[PDB]
RNA sequence: UACGGCCGCAAGGUUAAAACUCAAAUGAAUUGACGGGGGCCCGCACAAGCGGUGGAGCAUGUGGUUUAAUUCGAUGCAACGCGAAGAACCUUACCUGGUCUUGACAUCCACGGAAGUUUUCAGAGAUGAGAAUGUGCCUUCGGGAACCGUGAGACAGGUGC
RNA sequence: CCGCAGAAGAAGCACCGGCUAACUCCGUGCCAGCAGCCGCGGUAAUACGGAGGGUGCAAGCGUUAAUCGGAAUUACUGGGCGUAAAGCGCACGCAGGCGGUUUGUUAAGUCAGAUGUGAAAUCCCCGGGCUCAACCUGGGAACUGCAUCUGAUACUGGCAA
RNA sequence: UUUUUUUUUUUUUUUUUUUU
RNA sequence: GCGGAUUUAGCUCAGUUGGGAGAGCGCCAGACUGAAGAUCUGGAGGUCCUGUGUUCGAUCCACAGAAUUCGCACC
């Protein structure tokens, strides 16, 4: 009831705190794959997830999550960028709808329908 | 927060027995054993007009069975052929004769029990018995009583639902060993789980 | 695109004595109200203050067989119109082409009558207006065409409506099958048991 | 043939020394269909007992609202600490489009052409108190015609 | 709070703008936290005092030694002599080995049986291999009892918090 | 449009919490994951992720980039000053705002009118032509101001007292 | 209106579904 | 047409062209503890991306195929 302590976390369970800095135009964008990483020891033992950096002109350096299945998301590519920074990721402030170019994304996952854009199976 | 029998604690004071018999030292065990079985059989015969009081006397181990039901004329039979039958199957377990005496439930509306057998019948229709539950209590209360409280616990909704509801069509002095009060029960199912109704019928003061 | 059936499933929730199938055997004895129409929750369902208007949009949407399309495009102009919600909306669904022909008896069911009117078996003063949202205004006329005028289904209607209440708002001929609305329908005698204002208050919630 | 409805309730159950306590309350309205409206509060050890005690108090006299015919001819002030409040009649032909937070207190008498939703507060108690205590302050046609005649 | 300069002796005064970022609360009024408050008290709380527990030796359950290897849950006021009031047949933990998974116990039908007393040799116990002695009550000679069988389909259980 | 030939040739996605709206059988362990305000998952996950059925609706179904919704907020037309925010310790005078209220007079603003502008597709109403929804439309009107003048005087400002 | 008889005591996790 | 490096325990990666391997984090566990932590201890995790042949013996080699990737031959 002492509001300066109380306001931080109190009874909501979506808890609205999200930190999403930087602007300079709009959030829905194209993002160059610049330079790949898979470095950094953390608590979530993140496996095979190549989380790379993007050359966004925004006043500081930034990074993006791999946004969906399909292992090849190479360093020469340029995908779409959007919000959705799961609790799992430090530093990053976006994810990616990544089956543009040659990077493919969903392979034969019949269930994916309107969520990614796949065609029908054997009826 | 307590359930509290007015009945049983006070047998001599307006609330007579379910059984009054006498076995000595060694002879108690098979009497008592049979006192569940003849009771079992009788209630499944009677259920077409229930059984308010199910009175097992034993004048000499052999059994003066005294049965309050709303409609005697269906256990009498077409006159005498079920009175033969019952007297056979209630003596058989005991090994000794059982003198099947009837009585009529003097208007079911006023009774020590039949208020619970009306409400638990409705759960066999499987539709929304709530339309008929407060009603069937308030009807029986125009034909007798001064207060009643009624409790239903059970599976009364759908899929995973178990909850419990409480209702008061008059005041209830909860234990009073001088008053005309009755506590009682009855038990239903609805293809999901139990529906067990209980009553406290504050009929009168003394 | 207007839902097609299971047609008696609509009765098992929209309720008793609907027009959709008026005619034979099913009525009461298999639309399961008072029996238990939704068996699993049958023990203790509930309603809502909004929900109970929602089932009455549903009454109007399924008893007449019209899309969410039309419910919006009849209400569109009902803010320009001058009377009550019952005139502005519910009357029109009672007198659109596929509904008025049922009412006179050119079909036996309020789901058959739509199929008829899209099959070019009816006209409006000559117009074979299969566009069955077209609404037939008073003292001008609706007829079954020549080569469909006494055609089996019509007599299964007209010999069966004979024992029932025929309204005065409209007039027909039963032996050469043509007619009109002789006045505007009236929220008193329109005989739909509906609280005719619920379906626009449902926008205000 | 009087009409008898709830409007509002409390959860009203707190911590102490010591474990928890609880209560059962009610705010209810009653009326008589020629024009008469009223209101009453109560409490008990139990749910329907509170509703009972509350409706029993709600059954008291009921103010004959100045209706001619299906609805009423002045915005009579429902004066409270800011509710303000007033209602607005509609042209006797379209419904009771009032605030579902307080509509009860006019549907218990079947007032068919009155609108206004919950003006200055998101609380049904705020308006339902404001109304009945300012409805007693109504004037008849013959009273507004003495006020502007004799 | 500064990034032009109006003023100021320099520190600052004063405009109160803005990069960007992000999720509601300030006020009432109601708590009572176990509280060497004011105050009312009161109880071996404390008194005045009585008998003592202790150091060394003895009956003994954890820890901890590490033993070949270790069984729960015991850790202030809500726990002590565990439950165990007999942890070497013991109501079996457990270390095992010897049998099993309708099992030890108990039914509804199918074909059949009279029920038991006494030693000898094996075997750690369960169980194994023999030798003699016996034959009951109704009695429709039917159906079975006391009471023992093998063969069917259904079918058995435990302190798990 | 009129005969043959056949229901023939024409449908599906969100999904299923709770918001308008239908729920369970199961999975993987704050895995992978939607992330809009809420809500979900911390080995019993009603929508994460699979599946069974059914649902909202039907050339449609969810959802997205922005911003007002609901929500009352820059308020001549529309306002709150104990609250969010909220009469700034303090007023020397320089411009500025209100200048005491009525007679005899005046109409520039006030208000009503006559006449002009707004050819044609408005907004808002009807009548219709196509089979007709649409569409194609025609007819009926209303336009604060500004113009040029006729008046009517209660304010706004003036003039003489 | 003189009111220091010692200063400190880790996170959890309690929390009986739900529309009314 | 080039052919080279990195890929190691669930993650990160030390380092390794033949005797086939290594640390912390995270994971589970014997207890203390309702469960953990204070105090006090225990177990691993793989034949180094993998498969045919070499070879007495493979992550290694010859050799092909996968993942991270590289600039040039590409027009």
């Amino acid at each position: 009831a002492t509001v300066n302590q109380l306001v931080r976390k109190p009874r909501a369970r979506k808890v609205a705190k999200s930190n999403v800095p930087a602007l300079e135009a709009c959030p829905q964008k194209r993002g160059v794959c610049t330079r790949v990483y898979t470095t950094t020891p953390k608590k979530p033992n993140s496996a095979l997830r190549k989380v790379c950096r993007v050359r966004l002109t925004n006043g500081f350096e930034v990074t993006s999550y791999i946004g969906g299945e399909g292992h090849n998301l190479q360093e020469h590519s340029v995908i779409l960028i959007r919000g959705g920074r799961v609790k799992d990721l430090p530093g990053v402030r976006y994810h990616t709808v990544r089956g543009a170019l040659d990077c493919s994304g969903v392979k034969d996952r019949k269930q994916a329908r309107s969520k990614y854009g796949v065609k029908r199976p054997k009826a | 927060g307590q359930k509290v029998h007015p009945n049983g604690i006070r047998l001599g004071i307006v609330k007579p027995w379910n059984s009054t018999w006498f076995a000595n030292t060694k002879e108690f065990a098979d009497n008592l054993d049979s006192d569940f079985k003849v009771r079992q059989y009788l209630t499944k015969e009677l259920a077409k007009a229930s059984v308010s009081r199910i009175v097992i006397e034993r004048p000499a181990k052999s059994i003066r069975v005294t049965i309050h039901t709303a409609r005697p004329g269906i256990v009498i039979g077409k006159k005498g052929e079920d009175v033969e039958k019952l007297r056979k199957v209630v003596a058989d377990i005991a090994g000794v004769p059982a003198q099947i005496n009837i009585a009529e439930v003097r208007k079911p509306e006023l009774d020590a029990k039949l208020v619970a057998d009306s409400i638990t019948s409705q759960l066999e229709r499987r539709v929304m018995f709530r339309r008929a539950m407060k009603r069937a209590v308030q009807n029986a209360m125009r034909l007798g009583a001064k207060g009643i409280k009624v409790e239903v616990s059970g599976r009364l909704g759908g899929a995973e639902i178990a909850r419990t509801e409480w209702y008061r069509e008059g005041r209830v002095p909860l234990h009073t060993l001088r008053a005309d009060i009755d506590y009682n029960t009855s038990e239903a199912h609805t293809t999901y789980g139990v529906i067990g109704v209980k009553v406290w019928i504050f009929k009168g003061e003394i | 695109a207007r839902y097609l059936g299971p047609k008696l499933k609509l009765s098992r929730r929209e309720g008793t004595d609907l027009f959709l199938k008026s005619g034979v055997r099913a009525i009461d004895t298999k639309c399961k109200i008072e029996q238990a129409p939704g068996q699993h929750g049958a023990r203790k369902p509930r309603l809502s203050d909004y929900g109970v208007q929602l089932r009455e949009k549903q009454k109007v949407r399924r008893i007449y067989g019209v899309l969410e399309r039309q419910f919006r495009n009849y209400y569109k102009e009902a803010a320009r119109l001058k009377g009550n919600t019952g005139e502005n909306l519910l009357a029109l669904l009672e007198g659109r082409l596929d509904n008025v022909v049922y009412r006179m008896g050119f079909g036996a069911t309020r789901a058959e009558a739509r199929q008829l009117v899209s099959h070019k078996a009816i006209m409006v003063n000559g117009r074979v207006v299969n566009i069955a949202s077209y609404q037939v205004s008073p003292n001008d006329v609706v007829s079954i065409r020549e080569k469909a005028k006494k055609q089996s289904r019509v007599k299964a209607a007209l010999e069966l409506a004979e024992q029932r209440e025929k309204p005065t708002w409209l007039e027909v001929d039963a032996g050469k099958m043509e007619g009109t609305f002789k006045r505007k329908p009236e929220r008193s005698d329109l005989s739909a048991d509906i609280n005719e204002h619920l379906i626009v208050e449902l926008y205000s919630k | 043939e009087l009409q008898e409805k709830l409007i509002a309730v409390n959860r009203v159950s707190k911590t102490v020394k010591g474990g928890r306590i609880f209560s059962f309350t009610a705010l209810t309205v009653v009326g008589d269909g020629n024009g008469r409206v009223g209101f009453g509060y109560g409490k008990a050890r139990e749910v329907p007992a509170a509703i009972q005690k509350a409706m029993e108090k709600a059954r008291r006299n009921m103010i004959n609202v100045a209706l001619n015919n299906g609805t009423l001819q002045h915005p009579v002030k429902g004066v409270h600490t800011g509710s303000r409040v007033f209602m607005q009649p509609a042209s006797e032909g379209t419904g009771i489009i009032a605030g579902g937070a307080m509509r009860a207190v006019l549907e218990v008498a079947g007032v068919h052409n009155v609108l206004a939703k919950a003006y200055g507060s998101t609380n049904p108690i705020n308006v339902v108190r404001a109304t009945i205590d300012g409805l007693e302050n109504m004037n008849s046609p013959e009273m507004v015609a003495a006020k502007r005649g004799k």
